[PDB]
Parts: C-alpha cells; sequence; structure tokens
RNA sequence: GGAAAACUUAAAAGAACUUUGGAAAAAGAGUGAAAAGAGCUUGAAAGAGUAAUAUGUGAACGGAUAAUUUAUAAGAAAAAU
RNA sequence: AUAAACAUACUUUGAAUCGGCCAAGUCUGGUAAGCAGGACUGGCGAUGCGGGAUGAACCGAACGUCGAGAUAAAGUGCCAAA
RNA sequence: AAAAUGAAGACAUUUUAACGAGUAAGGAAACGAAAUGGCGUAAGGACAACAAAAGUAGUAAAGAUUUAAAGUAAUUUAGAU
C-alpha cells in the first residue's frame, strides 16, 4: 500500500542524537516524520561546555566568502534538522527524498496539535542517561546562541496547554457516563447471552 | 475489500559496504521484530504492485507486479531475503510490498 | 546546393534561396531564427522595426561580448542586437518568395515562414599585417538562405 | 527441437577511451599501456575479453531460429545442404541480382529449406 | 525407396531439375506437429497416481478459508477431494457465501478449527465428468471466430446443470443454521485487521 | 632553392522563354537514363544548420541491475477408447 | 619418518635484466631523518579483490564466465549489510 | 595429462581428472589425435553450377550511411537508402 499517515513524535524528554538516528534510518524505509517541540530535545553538557562545542562550530567558515561558509541554524527546528540530515545519504536522489518528509516545529502547529503523538523508547533520556548527568534543552541553548523567538513559543504552549485542559476535563465527563452506562447494558438480562461469551474470553 | 496481506519494505538489496547485489532484495515485514518470527514466513508469496500512468491508445495494464518468495532470514531482527522473477527496481526503495497468506502451510 | 528539406504539398509552397551571400552567418543565423514561424506579413514588420533598431533579434546561441538591451525581456535572453544588412538580406529573399507565390496563385495574406535554414559558405581570405613582420588571415563569414512559405491550415 | 542457446554476456567489449575519442574506434584493443586502468582490472573498469565467455560448444554460431547459417550464389549451391534441413539454413549472398534470387527463393521451396533472406530486393 | 530427408513437394510448373519427380506423381503430406501421448482415461472411481497428499488438518466437513484467487477471503465447506486431479471440491454455500461449487487447489485455503461435519451430503455427481460439463471452453482456432457471444450462451446452456448440482446445499445450510453466528461468520469476508500478526494467527 | 593542381555526360543536348530583383541570382519551364548544373563520377570524419525525440542544482562520459517507452520477434496443428 | 611418473636428468638456442623500494621481537655511521649502508625472510615493482574513511608495500587472500551456500581480515546507533 | 576410437563425421573426435593472476620477455609456418589457435590489407598461381555454356554483376559491382545477426575477441554476415 501508500503510507500517508504521518508519524507524529513529541521531542519533549527525548536525546537529540538518538531521536536523530531512529527517524533517520525509518525515513529511508519511507515514512512520513512530523517531529513537533523539536526545542525541548535534550543534549548532554552543561550549559558552558553546550557554548564551548557551539563556539568551536561557529568557527568553520569560508575565509574568502563567509556568505558560501557553513550556514550555522540557532533555531532548535534546525538544530535537528541539521542533526538529521547528517545521518541520511548525501547527494543522492535517495538521500533528498528522504529528508523531504521530515518536519521539526517549535510547538505543536495548528494540524498537528491534534494527532496522535508516538515516543522513540531508545532515545528517551530517563533509559539512556544517569540521572546525575546535566543535561541542557535545546530551546535554552538556542536562546543563549541568538534564537529570538524562545519566548514566542513559550506563549504558544501555554495557550495549548490550557486549551487542552478544558478538553481534557469535558472528554473525562463523557467517559465516564460511557463507561457506567455499558455497566448497566453489561449488567442487563436481555444482554445475558452476548455478555456469557465475552466473559467467557475475558473481555469482560 | 478485505486485507489479506502485511505491508512490507523494500529496505534494499543485499549488499557490502561497497558493494550490492540486486539479486536478493531485503524485506522488513510488519510485525516481526526478532529472527524467530520470520521462520512462518519461509516460503511466502510478495509481490511489488505498482502503477503505470498509461495512455488510452496503449493496452498495457495500469497495473503490474513482480513476485517473488522469502526464501531466509537476514539478522537477528526479523529481516528477510526475498527472490523476485525480475529484480526490484531501486526505484522502489522504502515502497511497500505484499507478503500473502500463500502457500499455506495451515 | 539542395534544400534541407521538402515541402508536404509542393502546389500550395513557394521557394528562395540566395548562396554565397556576403553577410555575417553568426547574424543572419540569429535573425533567421527569430522570423521562424511567424506569418509573412508579421515577418516583413518585423524585420523592419529591426532596421530602424525598434525591436530586438536576440542572440541566443552567439552571444560571447554581445551587450544586453532593454527589448530582450520575455524572450529567456538577456542579450540581443539589430543587425541591419542580415534583416536586408532577409528582407529581399522574403520579397523574392512572395512574389513566387502570387505567380503560382496562393492567398499572400495566408503564408507563413514554416522552413528558413542558414548554412555556411566557402569563405574568401585577407591579410592581416600583423607585428614581427608577421601576416595573418581576414576572412569573410558568408552563407546560403532557403526559405519556403507554406499556407496555416487547421489540423 | 531446439536447445536453450545461452549467452554469457550480450553487450559488447567496446575500446578503451572510445568513447572519449573519436579517432579512437570501437573495436577491442587490449592496452598495453604500463599504467593502464583497464589492462590492470580495476574496480569498476574490469571488463576484458576472456575464453571463459565463450558460449556452448553445442550451440555456437547457430541463429536463433535454431540452425546454422549457408551462404548460396546459385541454386546449384542449394543442393549442398538439400540432406541437412533441419541443420542448415540458406543466405543468398549481397551480391546476387533479383532474377537469380527468384530461382533460389523457388527452389529453395522445393527442396524444403530454410531461407533467411526470402524478402530481400523484392520489386515495389 | 524414398530418403529419410526427401520430402517432394508439388512444383507450380516452375523450372525443376531432371531428378526431381513431376508433381502429378508426387502426392503432399499433410504437416505433422504432436508427438506426445495425451492422458489416459481411467475408471471414475479409481485415483490418479499424481494425487496430492492432503494436510491432515484438512478433513471433510471442515471449514476454509480461501486466501487467493477469484473469491479471496471468503470462507467455504470442504467436501471431498477430486482423486482425478487433487484439488479440493468446496462449497462455500451459494445461498450464503455466494462461493459456487469448485475445486481449489489445497495451497490456496487455510484449515480452520471450526467444522460443521455434516455426512449425508449426496455427493453422488459432482467429480471429473461433472466440471469438465461445466467449464466453459474457448471457441478454439478453425471453428470459425464466434466472438462476443459465444461465451454468453455457454453460461446460459451450463446454468441449468450448475444450479442443479447446486442442491448438495440443503443439508449444510441447516446445519449452518444451529450454531450461533455462525451464518454471519461463513457469510463475511475474512480480514486480517490490526493487529493480527499471521505468525500469531492461529484458526 | 623550388611547389600545388587528375575525373560532368554516350553525346553540351552546358538550361535561354516568363515573373521578381539595380544586378548577381531565385521561382517556374526545359535537356538528359539520371542534374550528374560546370566549385559538376562517388562524396567519409572533424565543424555547422533544419526537423523529430529526451534530460538537467558547481564538469561530462563508462559499467552491473531493474522499471517505463519504442523497435525486433515465436503457431496451425489438434485427446482417450 | 614424509613427500615425489604430466617424477627425475637434462642438452641446445636465445630474450629481457643487473637505477630498485618497503616491512621487521635486526645491525652499523649519525642528535636525528619518509637519512646513508648491510645479514635472513616475505612483499611492492609485475597486483587486481574484501578490510583499515582515503594510501605501492599493512591485515585476509592472489583473479577463466556465472548460480547457490559456509567463511577470512574486520565489524553490528545512522551514513552502512549485520 | 592419461586412456578409447579413428579415412573423413566435426564442433580441432569421446571420457575422466587437475589446472587458468601477471610488466619486461618467449611461444615463425607445416606436423589426425596435429611441437599454441585465429582475424584483416594488397598482389601472383589455381579452384568455384561436373550433364558440352560451369563463382557474382545494369532484374544494379565496388564504395558510403545506418539496422540486425554470428563470434570471448580481432572481425564477418545480411536488410534498407
Amino acid at each position: 500500500s501508500t503510507n500517508n499517515k504521518v508519524t507524529v513524535i513529541d521531542c519533549h524528554g527525548h536525546v537529540l542524537g538518538r531521536v536523530a538516528s531512529v527517524v533517520a534510518k525509518h525515513l529511508l524505509l519511507g515514512q512520513k516524520f512530523v517531529l513537533v517541540r523539536c526545542e525541548d530535545l535534550q543534549v548532554c553538557g552543561t550549559l558552558k561546555m553546550r557554548l564551548v562545542q557551539w563556539e568551536l562550530y561557529q568557527r568553520k567558515r569560508v575565509n574568502t566568502n563567509p556568505t558560501r561558509g557553513a550556514f550555522h541554524h540557532r533555531s532548535p527546528a534546525d538544530m535537528v534538522r541539521k542533526a538529521v540530515r547528517g545521518m541520511l545519504p548525501k547527494n543522492n536522489y535517495r538521500g533528498k527524498l528522504a529528508l523531504k518528509n521530515l518536519k521539526c516545529f517549535e510547538g505543536c502547529p495548528a494540524p498537528y496539535d491534534k494527532m496522535k503523538k508516538s515516543s522513540i523508547p531508545e532515545a528517551a533520556a530517563i533509559y539512556s542517561f544517569n540521572p546525575t548527568r546535566k543535561r541542557t534543552l535545546l530551546g535554552e541553548l538556542g536562546t543563549a546562541v541568538g534564537w529570538k523567538y524562545a519566548d514566542v513559543v513559550a506563549k504558544n504552549e501555554a495557550e495549548r496547554k490550557e486549551r487542552a485542559a478544558k478538553w481534557y476535563a469535558a472528554k473525562q465527563l463523557k467517559q465516564k457516563a460511557v463507561a457506567e452506562a455499558k455497566e448497566k447494558i453489561l449488567a442487563d438480562e436481555k444482554y445475558k447471552a452476548k455478555v456469557a461469551i465475552l466473559k467467557k474470553f475475558g473481555y469482560a | 475489500k478485505c486485507r489479506l496481506h502485511v505491508n512490507a519494505v523494500f529496505m534494499g538489496f543485499q549488499r557490502a559496504q561497497r558493494n550490492q547485489y540486486p539479486n536478493v532484495a531485503l524485506l522488513q515485514i510488519s510485525g516481526v521484530n526478532t529472527k524467530e518470527d520470520t521462520p512462518f514466513y519461509i516460503g511466502k508469496r510478495v509481490a511489488y504492485v505498482y502503477k503505470v500512468n498509461v495512455k488510452k491508445g496503449s493496452n498495457k495494464p495500469a497495473i503490474r507486479a513482480i513476485f517473488g518468495k522469502i526464501v531466509a532470514p537476514h539478522g537477528n531482527h526479523g529481516v528477510v531475503k526475498a527472490r523476485f522473477l525480475h529484480n526490484l527496481p531501486p526505484k522502489a526503495m522504502g515502497q511497500n510490498l505484499k507478503v500473502f497468506l500463500y502457500p499455506s502451510n495451515i | 546546393v539542395k534544400y534541407c528539406a521538402k515541402p508536404v504539398n509542393v502546389a500550395k509552397a513557394a521557394q528562395a534561396r540566395g548562396d554565397n551571400l556576403k553577410v555575417h552567418f553568426k547574424n543572419t543565423y540569429e535573425t533567421a531564427d527569430a522570423i521562424r514561424g511567424m506569418k509573412v506579413a508579421r515577418a516583413q514588420e518585423f524585420l523592419k522595426n529591426v532596421i530602424i533598431k525598434k525591436e530586438i533579434v536576440p542572440f541566443r546561441k552567439h552571444n560571447g561580448g554581445v551587450g544586453r538591451k532593454a527589448q530582450c525581456k520575455g524572450l529567456n535572453c538577456a542579450f540581443g542586437r539589430w543587425p541591419v544588412k542580415s534583416a536586408q538580406f532577409i528582407l529581399k529573399l522574403l520579397k523574392n518568395a512572395v512574389d513566387n507565390a502570387k505567380a503560382k496563385g496562393l492567398n499572400t495574406a495566408l503564408l507563413t515562414v514554416s522552413h528558413i535554414a542558414v548554412q555556411e559558405a566557402r569563405s574568401s581570405r585577407r591579410r592581416l599585417y600583423r607585428a614581427h613582420g608577421s601576416i595573418n588571415s581576414f576572412s569573410s563569414s558568408p552563407c546560403h538562405i532557403e526559405l519556403i512559405l507554406t499556407e496555416k491550415e487547421k489540423k | 527441437i531446439k536447445p536453450k542457446i545461452v549467452k554469457k554476456y550480450t553487450g559488447h567489449f567496446k575500446r578503451f577511451d572510445s568513447n572519449r575519442f573519436l579517432r579512437v574506434k570501437a573495436s577491442w584493443r587490449v592496452p598495453r599501456g604500463i599504467d593502464n586502468r583497464l589492462r590492470r582490472k580495476f574496480k569498476g573498469t574490469n571488463l576484458l575479453p576472456k575464453i571463459g565467455y565463450g558460449s556452448a560448444k553445442a550451440t555456437r554460431n547457430m541463429l536463433p531460429c535454431g540452425l546454422y547459417k549457408f551462404p548460396v550464389r546459385n541454386t546449384t549451391d542449394l543442393e549442398m545442404i538439400m540432406m541437412q534441413n533441419r541443420k542448415y539454413a540458406a543466405e543468398i549472398s549481397h551480391a546476387v541480382s533479383a532474377k537469380k534470387r527468384q530461382e533460389i527463393i523457388q527452389r529453395a521451396k522445393i527442396l524444403n529449406i530454410r531461407v533467411l533472406n526470402a524478402d530481400a530486393r523484392i520489386k515495389k | 525407396s524414398a530418403p529419410q530427408w526427401f520430402v517432394p513437394v508439388k512444383a507450380g510448373d516452375a523450372k525443376v531439375p531432371a531428378y526431381y519427380p513431376t508433381d502429378d506423381m508426387i502426392q503432399e503430406q499433410k504437416k505433422k506437429l504432436r508427438t506426445r501421448k495425451g492422458a489416459k482415461i481411467t475408471a471414475l472411481d479409481k485415483p490418479a497416481w499424481n494425487l496430492e497428499k492432503l494436510r491432515k488438518s484438512i478433513v471433510p466437513g471442515a471449514i476454509l478459508i480461501i486466501v487467493a484467487g477469484k473469491y479471496a477471503g471468503k470462507k467455504v465447506v470442504f467436501l471431498k477431494q477430486c482423486i482425478k486431479s487433487g484439488a479440493l471440491i468446496v462449497t462455500g454455500p451459494f445461498k450464503i457465501n455466494g462461493v459456487p461449487l469448485m475445486r481449489i487447489n489445497q495451497r490456496y485455503v487455510i484449515a480452520t478449527s471450526q467444522k460443521v461435519d455434516v455426512s449425508k451430503v449426496d455427493t453422488t455427481g459432482v467429480d471429473v465428468k461433472f466440471f469438465k460439463k461445466i467449464a466453459i471452453k474457448k471457441a478454439a482456432f478453425g471453428k470459425t471466430v464466434e466472438e462476443d457471444f459465444a461465451k454468453k450462451q455457454y453460461e446460459a446452456k451450463k446454468a441449468l446443470i450448475v444450479e442443479k448440482q447446486k442442491q448438495v446445499d440443503e443439508s449444510i445450510v441447516a446445519e449452518i443454521k444451529k450454531v450461533p453466528y455462525l451464518k454471519e461468520y461463513m457469510a463475511s469476508y475474512f480480514t486480517l485487521k490490526n493487529g493480527d500478526h499471521p505468525h500469531l494467527l492461529k484458526f
């Protein structure tokens, strides 16, 4: 068949490199990925160490023309695209097509905010990290290097949390009534024949 | 009408670091996560069904297929080897194939 | 010198040619490319504007050092010129072919320049006296031109 | 009956650098240079004619129809293969006129011999 | 006598050598191509040597799922095995599934655990003669052209015997309706939903 | 001291009159078996022009493997008893 | 003890060659050298193939044209098969 | 390499077994079980429709452009113009 649905990865509480490696392999396998909240990814090392690595990264630049040189993107959604692009084939149609099916956003935009989010267990920071090891959110590092839109995102996420709070509360009310209504159908005597079948296989 | 197959991903050909042997193709069957689940699929049918935008002046079908069989497992992650009548086009890498339920042994 | 192509219907076509014309090939090759496919009436108007420098001839292939002009917008070419001598020579061949069509009995208002091809010709040599007692070649670039006019009809 | 004629290499062994220079023709010549990329059998460029490429002895020089070619110049030259019409196929030479071709084409029908130039020099 | 390689043919008055006989004494022989003998016809009771061995799961009265061919996903009842072809004679009762009496090779079926059994199914006919009788053959090569309408009339003629022999359905249909939900099971297609991995699926 | 340059056709029958053009020429017309049309037997490659087809981000070309399109291409006999 | 009959012993005529280079559980002169010069063996030259990203010499292993398998050096987060 | 067969088949016989990298360099011709096997250019002497009109050719040679076929290859063969 054809994979038209989009796998949505919640990049909250994940490792930057280990998310990219799993995403890069599955991009070559034809899947379509959209990684939301690519600014909440974590990297090893304190903020001071991350800045030293960044300042070394900023050094690489074409001497005769810095406009031809390496472009040092500072947005975390571009710090993940760079990480993913490194793990994909270079200079062939296979690599370009695989990268064409990837997106990061700094939050959850309009179409992807109501989609089923997935997770990559290999890339979870709670499994691959000593808890005492100090990390750094990609959003926090982005602000320190010149990413201006860090506080715009914090405003949008705050309004997304509060809008999902009322939707969840209303849904929990309906689901409780539906659950209790079903218990009345299960206890009903007209549905006794069907209930015995469910009890036989443990569904009830 | 009904789903009678398991979608499989044409990962690539059986290769080495700097070589490639397009006689054997590697597939990833959806749901097989270890080499101990592959023995069921050894010998089943596999088809690469694709669509060609034919013209109104041609009797060539708009839907074609290349058929093959799964012959052996490949590593401890449930990747298989499949031999087809005609080697799959590398333009079809990352596409979905069909793993049928026949020839059945049940 | 034969013709590159023959007309489909010889009864509804007119021909004209010139051999060893003393006009630059590269200039006349680019001019002929511009008037290819247009009606005879439109072509004679286009070639007259080129003479008085009111419409451009885009120099598409031979554009080494050819300066840019303001009339070359929309032709996918940034370079063009106004070759007068090549435009005049084609104007005399287009007139000759039209008179051939009238004698045949075709409607001049329907003819289009279906086929027009320019080919290289034999050059003539001259001396250019360089420094340190040298002599060089000062060679012409003549050309042959063939023209065929056919009536336009629906298919 | 017809055996399965198997060819080990259906391409052509082109000369080295024949694609780059028009003075070097495509007829094969083994490179004798001291630093030649091909005669050293590098990766990518290691395609040379060798005796191992030869086809099976049973089906060598056999036309796809399953018969061996046999050139004939006149009707008499057909009588040399009339006993072996299941093995040989006639072949009218390129210089045989159209008049002599009709006699060869007609006679081979009498003797039941397959002619491969049956559609040559046919009139308008 | 003539040599083995000499097959004289007629000459249309064209020039012939001295040794070639004149056509008045030349008699043409029709070209012969076929050389193999067709299969011999044996007793209706005795089975062919080329008889496949059925799997132990496939026993008469079982319910099978057809995973390939025209009736892919349909469920049928296995009556008996055709001894002359090794194919299974299954009826997916036409009053329920719409699958008629047909022969399907044993490799395109899955033998489910669910069983309907049913003896006394009245299989007096339903053999090599019957299937060959109702098969729709082509219009050959020399038998005129007869496009389009030839295939339609074959179905109309074979319809009366095809429908008549479906009398086998009388008893299995009655037994199918006895078990609760069994009618719905056969009347529906078999589909692989989400989470049914075939290496884990057991029937 | 010291070159280069052979070939129309069987026969010049080497167009001959009309229109366009200052003229050279062109288009008809005509000769001839055939323009082979005098830069004349045939007429290659390098270099161009026209037509048809196809492709495209800092070289191009080659090879193995398939897919698409096009082309080539295999038959008139015939079962059991 | 083991191996050896397409074994063994050769005879005649003749080609090319005697600028070499590398490695090291080696040595000499030198502070040292990708330096200069030697003993033993193996290689490169004359040599492709798999690995070390790339490399005349390193490691595995030397090549008629192909199919199927078990391997060697070495590897199994992605580029990259595991 | 060894066995078997051997006036003529034919594919330079049949079978079995081992082997096949390579610069400089060598392996002239002939040699029936052949002491390497072949392709091409030009000229000379023969042979080429076996029954007294005996290779092809104005019913289109050589040459040129291409399309296909045979050969591992050098190259050969045929169609169309």
